[PDB]
């Protein structure tokens, strides 16, 4: 069964490096494009990350230039999200996701366990 | 040139049917030509076979003993003769397709009684 | 009341899909002199002169939904794989290497390596004195001293040598319809990527597209005949690829100095490795020359073309997004050896002073890098090795198209890069029977 | 720039009612809809403006051609409480929630 | 499969089911193991081509029946019309004449040539 | 092999035995070596199909194309009694594409009906 | 000493059941082709032949 | 009764580097393995 498994969250100090890993369980990871989004209480949720894992194509949203990075390891079938210079506003649940079909690269089908990010201000 | 007939109505195309039939006939990586050759030959053989089954081989057009019905088409002589480009009429009759297939077998057999 | 008939030879169409087969010229054993991509099995000679314009032929085209490009890609990858099937396997090389930098900006890039190897007698060992590129060697665990290295591949997969006479630049190769099928070519110059075409022509066989290989740019292609053309699945669907097809070419030349020399290295009975033996010259690393500020002019035209389709979000340009090295850098295989170039200088600058301005000053330079080991087709695990070539290697090419995303140069797919060429054409079959009054 | 304004902000309805949520776009595209229960992963509900997604009953429906799209949820099951998000490929809005009256 | 229904019946019933048998005779519906289908396709096509060719050599294509111009000998089968037509079933008659197979194969190339002395 | 006997004879005797040539013209794991028998059979079948196709497009056969004497002025008796087939075949072979063509038009003139 | 081959190339063994004397093997024309045999015993390597079978 | 059927085996094996060696700790069923000549100790 296709499934997205998320690692544990992080409860670290602001102004720190933050890292998350998500594995596409039970699927050919190389072929389909994953994505990252944010969900928080009462927040206009936001699109974070792109990853076409075959060639490792990447692009970033407007607020995330430079700060946000991710990469992939095809052998591990795991996408590694990593944020630089953590801040209080980054507090949100993060989902590694997928679209209904691997034809268009958008995220409205699959969702992980929602590993949370908490900023110990 | 037969594609030139595609870009014209029925009357002009009627004088150029033969050339289409003429052209219709003819590293393990390179072995794939055999499939294309076999399938093209099979399509041609299906054509000749089915021409046989109408009792209408040799002749390109044949007086074959089934009638028409207004349900399959009501549009008249003049429209189909002059104005009508081939693909549109082919699509219109294709709405029926299999029902406008069928019966000529027993008509071949009627003349074969 | 008018009674039934059968036409034969009806000129009508059905949008069928089938396996195309190509036609290509040939002159010798390796498809003209040497071969990678050509295949004489696709027969000579060019049957393209069979061409005809047709009246009133309104037909739809869709390059995004084209399928024969996929079959052609399958053909290329299968041919390339079976070409490398007989060549040598470099498994024995993966032994510990005691290494250092060069003997004496500069080719300190080179890592000098000495290692043990077996002779033709299976039980006798000898030392060696070899040179390798830095990115093609991984140091062992840093808990041990970093002077020891290994080949990158053997932690993951095997290796294979590239045969010497199997080396070839892309040939124009024509894709030809089999009997009963036909190829429809759209001729309207303003083709919008998909939709009806009115000046449609038909050919027994199509243009001799070259299987060119390059990342982030289209080179040695066929220019457009209108002004610079834009094609996309849907522009407002921002995160998809946009392709740009140039109407005027731009020249790029790539070179590395030095009378570099290779040496064969006997590794077991009946095969030899080709290591780089020495570098002889100033050997300023792999700089490439761009045709002066003609790029400065061309970006103006591209910006105007993009601005035509969209409201006034001011157009500008940016470095590659990142990701893997092959996506980070423009890549190509002109000299047999593979080249990679940081394209930051291409996309820097935003303002009209260098985007509504034109002049001829001096060739723009790109920092570049050389590699041997490569997973050829965009990371798929055909881990293979290319040998070095003697010095004074040089290349020349004409740039013809670009790849972009939407709200940066894109990485792209080589299948997509060829699909950018095959938009002209479509496949169809004949249905020779019908009825009338 | 919110180019998907879900309205009304929230609804307080007893079970079995028919909930309606409007979403207004201004750019051509596909309006799908999300839903997540409190503390649970989201699920696709409506796709392409009117079509139900997989495993979604006939309770949910949508429309229409034009810039305004009206989600509808007949026979409000309490399990369908929680937040929703109007969405299409490159667009989603602020989100709206349904709760007990 | 209806053509086999005539195999289970006498002569007259099979007299109309000739075409349905003819229709299906032509065609029907790592792993390099599967290309033996091409052998089968080639062999079936060759059998059909042999049938059409041989019909050609009688000068009797298009028709399934043709007024061929040769003697007949009771030595091959002396039995009367009614038994061979009414009571008979096809496999038995085919077995009976099969004894004379090459004794009922041969000439009519020359018969075609005979009426082709003026054609 | 009898048809080659007609090859060694003039027009008259060979006219009696043209059919035998047509009869013979049609047919007669680790070792993938011998697979090219398949494509050989395919090519032979294609040659036969080409023969039948050309026969069809013409509609022995009372056809209607004339014959310019420039291609051959030699009289009736020569090409019945004296003439061995290879010689006359070579003689007309000089005009091959000059004498390939209008049988399709001979079909077309009767396709006017 | 050493084996001669390994300075230049590899080696292979001959299988035991793969052993065979020259068999008379015929060569047959495919359909549409024919084989022409000259019978003149004084054949001079090339030229016309009269008793062709 | 119990997995005395199973035999614990330890052995030398090569790493990805062709010349280096490491020991292992593996399990195999009895019928899938055979002891060497009994003149040597049967533990091998």
């Amino acid at each position: 069964q296709v499934q997205l498994v998320q690692s544990g969250g992080q409860m670290k100090k602001p102004g720190e490096s933050m890292r998350i890993s998500c594995r596409a369980s039970g699927y050919e990871f190389i072929d389909c494009t994953l994505n990252w989004i944010r969900l928080a209480p009462g927040k206009r949720p936001e699109w974070m990350g792109w990853l076409k894992p075959r060639g490792g194509a990447v692009n970033y949203a407007r607020p995330l230039q430079g700060r946000v990075t991710m990469t992939r390891d095809v052998y591990s079938d795991t996408a590694f999200l990593e944020l630089r210079s953590l801040t209080v506003d980054d507090t949100a649940v993060y989902f590694c996701t997928r679209g209904k079909n691997c034809d268009y690269n958008w995220d409205f089908e699959h969702w992980g366990r929602g590993t949370p990010v908490i900023v110990s201000s | 040139g037969f594609l030139g007939a595609a870009g014209s109505t029925m009357g002009a195309a009627s004088m150029t049917l033969t050339v289409q039939a003429r052209n219709l006939l003819s590293t393990v990586w390179g072995i794939k030509q055999l499939q294309a050759r076999v399938l093209a030959v099979e399509r041609y053989l299906r054509d000749q076979q089915l021409l046989g089954i109408w009792g209408c081989s040799g002749k390109l057009i044949c007086c074959t003993n089934v009638p028409w019905n207004s349900s399959w088409s009501n549009r008249n002589l003049s429209e189909i003769w002059d104005n009508m480009t081939w693909l549109q009429w082919d699509k219109e009759i294709s709405n029926y397709t299999q029902i406008i297939y069928g019966l000529l077998e027993e008509s071949q057999n009627q003349q074969e009684k | 009341n008018l009674w039934v008939t059968v036409y034969y030879g009806v000129p009508v169409w059905k949008e069928a899909k089938t396996t195309l087969f190509c036609a290509s010229d040939a002159k010798a054993y390796e498809k003209e002199v040497h071969n990678v991509w050509a295949t004489h099995a696709c027969v000579p000679t060019d049957p393209s002169p069979q061409e005809l314009v047709l009246k009133n032929v309104t037909e739809n085209f869709n390059m995004w939904k084209n399928d024969m490009v996929d079959q052609m890609h399958e053909d290329i990858i299968s041919l390339w794989d079976q070409s490398l099937k007989p060549c040598v396997k470099l498994t024995p090389l993966c032994v510990t290497l005691n290494c250092s930098n060069a003997r004496s900006t500069i080719m300190g890039e080179m890592k000098n390596c000495s290692f043990n190897t077996t002779t033709e007698i299976r039980d006798k060992e000898k030392k060696e004195y070899a040179l390798f590129y830095k990115p093609d060697v991984v140091p062992l665990n840093e808990t041990s001293n970093t002077s020891e290295y290994r080949l990158i591949n053997c932690n993951t997969s095997a290796c294979t040598q590239a045969c010497p006479k199997v080396t070839f630049e892309p040939i124009p190769i024509h894709y030809c319809a089999p009997a009963g099928y036909a190829i429809l070519k759209c001729n309207n110059k303003t083709f919008n990527g998909t939709g009806p075409c009115s000046n449609v022509s038909t050919v027994q066989c199509t243009h001799g597209i070259r299987p060119v290989v390059s990342t982030q740019l289209l080179l040695n292609g066929s220019l457009a005949e209108k002004e610079i053309v834009i094609r996309s699945e849907n522009l407002t669907n921002n995160a998809k690829i946009i392709i740009v097809h140039l109407n005027t070419s731009v020249e790029i030349v790539c070179t590395r100095p030095g009378n570099n020399t290779r040496k064969s290295v006997r590794i077991g009975p009946g095969q030899t490795f080709y290591a780089t033996g020495d570098i002889i010259g100033d050997i300023r690393q792999a700089h490439c020359n761009i045709s002066e500020g003609q790029w400065n002019k061309t970006l103006h035209e591209v910006s105007k073309e993009l601005q035509k389709h969209f409201p006034n979000k001011t157009i500008k340009y940016e470095r590659s997004a990142g990701g893997d090295m092959e996506i980070a850098t423009h890549s190509f295989n002109c000299g047999g050896e593979f080249f990679y170039c940081n394209t930051s200088n291409l996309f820097n600058g935003t303002y009209n002073g260098t985007y509504i301005n034109t002049s001829s000053t001096s060739y723009i330079t790109l920092q570049c890098r050389i590699k041997q080991i490569i997973n050829m087709w965009q990371g798929v695990g055909r881990c293979m090795y290319a040998p070095p070539i003697a010095g004074n290697i040089t290349c020349k090419s004409n740039i013809t198209g670009l790849l972009l995303t939407r709200d940066r140069p894109a990485g792209g797919d080589m299948r997509d890069n060829w699909r950018s060429e095959l938009y002209k054409y479509k496949v169809v079959k004949i249905e020779p029977l019908g009825v009338a009054p | 720039e919110i180019v998907l304004t879900q309205s009304p902000g929230t609804l307080s309805l007893s079970p079995g009612e028919t909930a309606i949520i409007s979403c207004r776009t201004s750019q051509y595209g596909s309006l799908a809809w999300y839903q997540q229960r409190p503390g649970q992963a989201p699920r696709l509900v409506i796709y392409s403006g009117s079509t139900r997604a997989a495993g979604i009953p006939d309770r949910f429906s949508g429309s229409r051609w034009g810039p305004d799209y009206n989600l509808t949820i007949s026979n409000l099951e309490s399990g369908d409480f929680g937040v929703y998000y109007c969405q299409q490929y490159e667009f989603f809005g602020q989100g709206t929630k349904v709760q007990v009256d």
